[PDB]
């Protein structure tokens, strides 16, 4: 099954068809592809695409190629943080860097820009990963722009959640955002499929 | 220096010369000539070099 | 004349005063007494107070006697501040201590918050020198504040012309507030004018 | 509802041509119920109640802006000092017209004095034009006065700082006395031959005057002033050839108070944008309740934009002055005022006239002693 | 030079007792033996070396 | 009292007081300024711990130590100019004024040395302030009476 | 309290002369005051004993 | 092909896709990955310094050197952390396949030496940001018609800023471009046995 | 790409042992993960020849 | 010791080519002068002289 949309859980309809039929099932893109956390051996569904600890194995790797060693991580209470925390924290422990890292700031609610000024004022390193929506990310970037905290010094490193449609580009995106997504351009729908054949 | 067992010889020590000097190379009319003159003649200033 | 509240200008009405009635006017307490620019060759007008020659002498000796060396440099563009920068650069050529000196932090407007705040995140050093309005010196307190840099390393001497009134002492202070001025309630009014006349 | 303009004005014809750029800002400028009025008042002899007519008839009418433009006053002092520090009483910017003196253009002394007219500093942008253009290094400052003076040395220094160049010699002494020859004389065995001179009026005169017994008419020298000192008896003192400065549309009061309402009206509609809309109060009674946009309508003074002006581009700068402002470049070829040039922006345009100078040729004179 | 690196402050205490006006001087004192050290510049004293 | 008047109107012999704010928002009198010398009542900086509402202070870390010349060199302060030069440490010393009684002053000094450039390069790592001081009751320490 | 030059180069900065040509000991603080030419000469500091 | 799966069902060798938001407001592919490794095409990392229009400021510097052994000694990357140790920083080489091909690659290398602790103190004390290269078009410079090859060409045709790399100064040298102060005593000598 | 310890650490934190009496030498990286006692010999390091 | 140290890495590159399980391997590789040198600590190779 391929898809042009952004409905996910379609594919976890197929998990779930995956769950009753016993029948191998294959995801190609769009929304038939993005990440669901973990199967079920009841299962045997499977996407094409990169999971978001390989996702973030590339993006350390891209920071780890430029010598950017010193970076703090945001994320906000959009499920999958606790894993993606987690998974950074034992990257780096398991770094030949050395990475001096400033600790990770959260949020708790929708901002009242009040608190979350607070937490988004204790940045005065350069670069910064930013695992959020795309309803917030804008947000985000508009109010690190305010408090410019989108220097020219500044980097913004975000994965394939935020980063959706090619035509949605909003104003409040800083030219120079670096983004990861398995949305390879280079290889047809009609090679995507006869590989899965 | 580096020869190994002090094996070649110099001639003289910096007596019948040239006697010039390395610098930093900028461009004509940078703004930047002065400041860079004068950090390293600051840096020269503590035993540094 | 003494005045009660924090108007300077009212001093400076006064100075107009004194270059239209040929009266030697003594400016004692208040606005009244706050430091202005520059005095008319026709005024007669002589305000009970110091220079703010005198008094960075002052504060840069506090600075001296307790140690605390590496420091910075924070002006508005409230004036009066270009011959004050240029005092303390001429005390650092007349220093036998080797000061460090962080360079000055100059503000733009009143302050968007946006600009002057990667200004202000350049300072991680332990005093900041700090010379604007009492208004303006509530909001940049707030702003550092908000920007953390009011902690225990982190200290502030200000001038008379912050402190003003010593009966009013506003909001989002540090408990732990240096200043310098002149208002002693020991040193009282009438011993003032007994000394004037 | 309403928005009260006040103004220290006299003549009859600026009050109607004020009421019609009242008439004009109401036009295209959008749908909402603001109105304007209009208060001027004129002349009194005695300098104190000057003030205090503005004061009462001013903070009682609760003005948001305050502009003077009175030239012909027999006393040469020239303060609206007490009427800019009223407006300083709740931090309104006081929009000047007519005077240049760096006394007056200190934002020490006058915190909100911002005006559409360079002050005498920015002659030396046109001196550091002529020192780019024409390729001169050898200057000397001369400046009879000392409180427009320490801030045109400073101004100086700060224009020079960007060729990294210092003065040969500068001067700075008490006008008035007449054997200042010594140090002209010493200045004159130096190599500088380009002088460098910008002063009161009584005290060019006085200086033009001592420039007869020291023999300074002959060749070399390369004179270039402001407009201060090619009038009165200073005019006739001068001599002739020598290069001077004018502002165009300088003692234009029509047109220039039309386009400085309009930057006020055109600036009260986009301080209408961002709301926060604060009063300056009844101060006359018992009131110290400052008005809390104070510094913030001074941004839209500093932030003032525009390019529709009969003057020219009207545009503030970080000095609150006129970005880039229109001169003209006038020659004294025997005691006759010619217009040798004209000024764009950052660039001279010499016109197609004749270039007499008090010494020898009519091209540049580089009359430098090469050391 | 030697008042800047504080390191070097030991030996400023003892100069400001020394310190002569002419190093002509400097060389006819330590002629005589008034002088131990000098700290000056090569070319003066490889000439009177 | 010389009360006389500057060219541009100003105090020659002015008093300034310089003032903190206590734990209660008052501003409290400290330093009063003379003709030329400046008169501190507090030579020990008082910390004023809470600034603030969330201030957690543990930074302020008081440190005794002893003269042993090999590691510890403690000098007067040049008294032309009252200044420890940088490559030193301030020091304190509490110093007793008479034999009849226990008050005494603290006079500041100099300190160089071994471990004193262990502390500065454990000021340059670990980030902390230090309050050094001399010790006056026993140079190394031993039980006696079950008291050390 | 005003720091002023003297020697050679208070005689300089006064305008007594145009140019030093002179065993001129190129440091950081006459570098800040007034401008240089290339060196000459290049040496350093010694010790002379008997 | 190798698209393999895991416990997780995750493939063990997907198809990453590293894209930028250029100053023309769309993406643009820029990074690869390969079955283990990452490829970049722009190697050379520009400022994209054009956010928004609101950015006038300039502190990168465009600096060009030449290997000389005491000087600048010019190393790989180190194949145990892939990544250049704490005193060497990072530099590129714009190496061919062979002599006959005329595209080359620049590759990432590192640089210690007397010159790079002089570059790296005058970046904490001026406090800008700087990008260093090599330069593969020879030695320090001579006119070749009125034309300067290496290092003197990069300045006089400006690709380079400037120049802090070990270098002699003579007259001509002098005459095209401007030079700072001397730092080391570094006249000619004559090596015997 | 998982960092591990061998020898007698590799043997320690794997819970294979669980004290090393044994000549360690004490540096900085090795007492980051565990904890180290006061050490019982000192000396340095030097050149074998013949 | 010799992999942090900026100043010993490139000693560091040549004692990786010959790197010894155990230190008696070591005295016997020396023992024959396969080696020329060989770093270890103090007590150990004053019991082994
Ligand atoms: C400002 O200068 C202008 C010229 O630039 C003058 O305006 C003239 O005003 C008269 C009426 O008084 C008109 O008849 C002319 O047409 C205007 N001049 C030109 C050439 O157009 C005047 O000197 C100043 N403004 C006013 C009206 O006083
Ligand atoms: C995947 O790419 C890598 C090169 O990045 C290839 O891995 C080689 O395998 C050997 C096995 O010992 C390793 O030493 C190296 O990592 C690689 N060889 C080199 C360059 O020395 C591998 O061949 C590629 N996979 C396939 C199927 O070709
Ligand atoms: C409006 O202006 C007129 C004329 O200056 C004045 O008489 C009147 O008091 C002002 N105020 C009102 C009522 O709008
Ligand atoms: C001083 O001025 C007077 C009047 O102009 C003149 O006669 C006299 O010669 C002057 N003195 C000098 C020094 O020339
Ligand atoms: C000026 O020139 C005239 C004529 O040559 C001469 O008489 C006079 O002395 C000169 N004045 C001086 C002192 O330069
Ligand atoms: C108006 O200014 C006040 C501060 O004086 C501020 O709280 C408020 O947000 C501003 N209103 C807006 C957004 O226009
Ligand atoms: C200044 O110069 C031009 C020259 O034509 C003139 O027309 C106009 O009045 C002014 N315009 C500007 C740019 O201010
Ligand atoms: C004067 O006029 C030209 C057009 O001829 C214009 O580009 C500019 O405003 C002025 N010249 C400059 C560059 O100052
Ligand atoms: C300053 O005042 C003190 C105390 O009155 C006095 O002892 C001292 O001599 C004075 N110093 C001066 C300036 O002479
Ligand atoms: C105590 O003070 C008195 C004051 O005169 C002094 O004579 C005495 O020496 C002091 N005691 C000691 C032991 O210093
Ligand atoms: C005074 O000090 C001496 C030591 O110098 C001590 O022996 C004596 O006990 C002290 N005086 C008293 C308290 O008797
Ligand atoms: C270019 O020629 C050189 C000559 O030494 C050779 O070493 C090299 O292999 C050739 N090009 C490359 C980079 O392969
Ligand atoms: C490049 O040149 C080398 C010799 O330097 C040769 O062996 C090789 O075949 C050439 N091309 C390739 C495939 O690298």
């Amino acid at each position: 099954f391929g898809d042009d949309t952004d409905q996910e859980a379609v594919a976890q309809m197929l998990d779930f068809i995956s769950s009753q039929t016993f029948i191998p099932i294959l995801g190609i893109s769009g929304g038939a592809s993005m990440i669901m956390a973990d199967k079920d051996p009841t299962s045997t569904f499977f996407q094409f695409g990169a999971s978001i600890q390989q996702q973030a194995t590339v993006m350390l790797k891209i920071m780890q190629d430029y010598d950017w060693h010193v970076f703090s991580l945001v994320t906000t209470i959009f499920p999958g943080y606790r894993d993606f925390i987690s998974f950074i924290k034992t990257t780096v422990d398991n770094s030949f860097v050395g990475w001096d890292m400033q600790n990770v700031i959260t949020l708790d609610t929708s901002f009242e820009d009040a608190k979350t000024q607070v937490q988004l004022k204790k940045i005065h390193s350069s670069v910064i990963l930013l695992y959020c929506s795309k309803d917030e990310a804008v947000l985000i970037l508009s109010e690190a722009r305010s408090l410019g905290l989108t220097g020219y010094d500044f980097f913004w490193i975000v994965p394939s959640l935020v980063s959706g449609n090619t035509e949605l580009i909003p104003k409040e995106f800083p030219s120079g955002l670096i983004s990861v997504s398995y949305d390879d351009w280079d290889y047809s729908l009609e090679a995507r499929v006869r590989d899965g054949l | 220096g580096r020869d190994e067992g002090c094996k070649l010889v110099t001639i003289g020590s910096g007596y019948i010369f040239a006697t010039t000097g390395y610098g930093i190379a900028l461009q004509k009319g940078s703004p930047w000539k002065r400041q860079i003159d004068l950090a390293l003649l600051q840096f020269v200033g503590d035993g540094e070099m | 004349f003494g005045d009660d509240t924090d108007q300077e200008a009212v001093a400076q009405m006064l100075d107009f005063i004194s270059s239209q009635t040929f009266i030697p006017i003594l400016g004692i307490h208040g606005g009244a007494s706050m430091i202005m620019a520059d005095k008319d060759p026709t005024s007669t007008f002589f305000q009970f107070g110091a220079s703010i020659q005198q008094q960075a002498t002052v504060m840069l000796k506090i600075m001296q006697d307790y140690d605390w060396h590496v420091f910075s440099l924070v002006t508005t563009i409230f004036p009066g501040y270009r011959d004050f920068i240029s005092f303390i650069k001429t005390t650092v050529d007349n220093s036998f201590v080797g000061w460090d000196m962080q360079n000055v932090i100059t503000l733009d407007t009143s302050f968007e918050d946006a600009k002057t705040q990667v200004q202000l995140k350049k300072i991680h050093s332990s005093v900041i020198l700090l010379y604007c309005s009492k208004d303006e010196a509530v909001l940049i307190l707030s702003e550092a504040r908000s920007l953390g840099l009011t902690g225990y390393d982190f200290f502030w001497i200000v001038p008379s012309l912050v402190s003003g009134n010593t009966e009013l002492i506003p909001k989002e202070f540090p408990s732990g507030l240096i200043s310098v001025s002149y208002d002693d309630w020991d040193y009282s009014l009438e011993a003032r004018v007994r000394d004037g006349l | 509802k309403i928005v009260n303009i006040g103004a220290v004005l006299s003549t009859r014809k600026h009050e109607q041509m004020f009421r019609e750029a009242v008439n004009q800002a109401n036009k295209r400028h959008g749908s909402w119920k603001i109105q304007l009025n209009a208060t001027s008042v004129t002349h009194k002899p005695n300098a104190i109640q000057m003030a205090l007519s503005v004061c009462e008839d001013l903070i009682s009418s609760q003005v948001y802006a305050i502009l003077v433009s009175h030239p012909p006053t027999p006393n040469d002092h020239f303060t609206p000092t007490p009427v800019s520090y009223t407006a300083g009483f709740y931090r309104i910017p006081v929009l000047g017209l007519t005077t240049r003196m760096s006394i007056y253009s200190d934002k020490s002394i006058h915190l909100s004095f911002l005006r559409t007219v360079p002050p005498y500093s920015h002659q030396s942008s046109v001196w550091f034009e002529m020192m780019r253009v024409y390729n001169w290094n050898h200057i000397i400052l001369l400046v009879s006065d000392d409180h427009e003076g320490r801030a045109a040395q400073k101004r100086l220094e700060t224009l020079l700082e960007e060729r990294e160049s210092k003065a040969e010699k500068v001067l700075q002494f008490d006008p008035g006395t007449k054997n200042v020859t010594a140090l002209l004389m010493e200045a004159r065995e130096l190599e500088a031959r380009v002088i460098i001179l910008s002063a009161s009026e009584d005290d060019a005169a006085t200086v033009y005057r001592a420039a007869a017994m020291l023999n300074m008419t002959g060749s070399g020298y390369v004179w270039l002033v402001g407009e201060r000192e090619i009038s009165g008896n200073a005019l006739r003192y001068a001599p002739d050839g020598i290069i001077g400065l004018q502002l165009i549309n300088g003692k234009n009061e029509s047109a220039h108070i039309s386009d400085a309402v309009g930057v006020v009206a055109q600036a009260v509609h986009e301080l209408l944008e961002k709301e926060n809309i604060t009063d300056p109060p009844r101060g006359c009674v018992g009131n110290t309740n400052i008005w809390k946009t104070g510094p913030l309508f001074k941004r839209v003074l500093m932030s003032s934009k525009y390019a529709d002006g009969v003057t020219g581009r009207v545009e503030f700068n970080e000095d609150g002055d006129r970005k880039f402002a229109n001169y003209s470049i006038m020659n004294l070829q025997n005691r006759k005022l010619v217009q040798v040039g004209i000024y764009n922006g950052t660039h001279v345009i010499p016109n197609d006239r004749k270039i007499i100078w008090p010494g020898g040729e009519t091209e540049k004179p580089r009359g430098y002693q090469m050391s | 030079y030697f008042r800047r690196q504080v390191e070097l402050s030991t030996m400023y205490r003892h100069m400001e007792k020394h310190n002569y006006e002419s190093a002509a001087e400097a060389i006819q004192a330590v002629r005589d033996n008034k002088l131990h050290a000098f700290i000056w510049d090569s070319a003066v004293l490889e000439f009177e070396a | 009292k010389d009360l006389s008047f500057t060219e541009e109107g100003y105090q020659v012999h002015p008093r300034l007081v310089v003032i903190v704010l206590n734990k209660d928002r008052e501003w409290e009198k400290v330093g009063k300024w003379e003709n030329q010398t400046l008169s501190l009542r507090h030579a020990v900086w008082p910390r004023y711990k809470s600034f603030s509402d969330c201030e957690p202070d543990d930074n302020h870390l008081s440190i005794v130590t002893l003269e042993e010349a090999p590691f510890v060199i403690v000098e007067d302060i040049d008294p032309l100019t009252e200044t420890c030069v940088r490559n030193t440490v301030p020091c304190r010393k509490f110093v007793k004024i008479n034999n009849s009684t226990n008050e005494g002053m603290n006079v500041k000094k100099c300190c160089k040395g071994f471990c004193i450039d262990i502390l500065k390069k454990l000021s340059r790592t670990v980030k902390f302030t230090y309050d050094l001081y001399l010790v006056t009751n026993g140079k190394h320490g031993k039980k006696v009476n079950n008291v050390w | 309290n005003k720091k002023e030059w003297n020697g050679m180069m208070g005689e300089l900065l006064s305008g007594q002369a145009d140019m030093i040509v002179a065993p001129l000991t190129i440091n950081n603080e006459r570098a800040q005051y007034i401008e240089f030419s290339k060196p000459f000469k290049y040496q350093g500091l010694t010790i002379l004993v008997k | 092909k190798d698209l393999s799966f895991t416990e997780e069902g995750y493939q063990v060798h997907p198809r990453l896709v590293v894209i930028v938001l250029n100053k023309d407001r769309e993406w643009e592919k820029v990074g690869k990955w390969e079955n283990q490794t990452l490829s970049l095409r722009h190697a050379v990392w520009p400022r994209y310094k054009s956010f928004s229009d609101c950015e006038p400021d300039d502190n990168h510097l465009s600096i060009v050197t030449l290997e000389e052994a005491p000087f600048v000694i010019v190393e790989d990357i180190d194949p145990l952390t892939e990544t250049c140790v704490r005193n060497t920083v990072p530099c590129r080489k714009f190496v061919k396949i062979n002599n006959s091909t005329n595209e080359g690659m620049n590759v990432k290398k590192c640089c210690k030496g007397f010159c790079i602790d002089i570059l790296k103190k005058l970046s904490r004390t001026v406090k800008f940001t700087y990008d260093l290269y090599l330069v593969t078009n020879g030695k320090h410079g001579k006119k070749v018609n009125n034309v300067w090859n290496g290092m003197i060409g990069e300045v006089v045709y400006q690709r380079a800023v400037m120049a802090v790399g070990s270098l002699t100064i003579n007259e001509e040298r002098s005459e095209v471009v401007d030079f700072s102060v001397p730092f080391v005593e570094t006249g000619i000598s004559v090596m015997v046995s």
